[PDB]
């Protein structure tokens, strides 16, 4: 189900923020287990020394959808890996398209 | 230190 390479696992929002900061590469991203919201994943993104987090959860239809800023419809993907692949291009309702996968101890 | 997270 959770077939993601950039899955740090159970890490506080601070850890994910410090991780991207250390990288120093825009477009970088990772995954974290929302503490306040158990069961939901958060996709962090590096941009101008910032960490944008998006709500990624699996619906009852077995699909993965991302929740971004208003005015942007949430696309439904069949696989979680397909989500990250779609965010690898402009025009996706985000601050910046992924460009530097923050591998979890596999760089 | 301040706020490196912005969420969405």
């Amino acid at each position: 189900m959770d077939a993601v390479a950039v899955y740090h696992g159970k890490i506080s929002r601070e850890t994910g923020e410090k991780l991207l900061l250390a990288t120093g590469l825009d477009g970088s991203y990772l995954l974290r287990d929302s503490e306040s919201v158990p069961g939901v994943y958060c996709l962090c993104v590096l941009y101008h020394g910032y960490i944008y987090t998006y709500r990624v959860s699996q619906t009852e239809t077995g699909s993965w959808s991302a929740e971004t800023a208003p005015g942007v419809h949430k696309r439904y993907f069949r696989k979680i890996k397909n989500l990250i692949s779609a965010f690898q291009k402009p025009d996706q309702g985000i601050v910046i398209p992924l460009q530097y996968p923050v591998e979890k101890k596999s760089s | 230190r301040k706020s490196l997270t912005i969420y969405a």
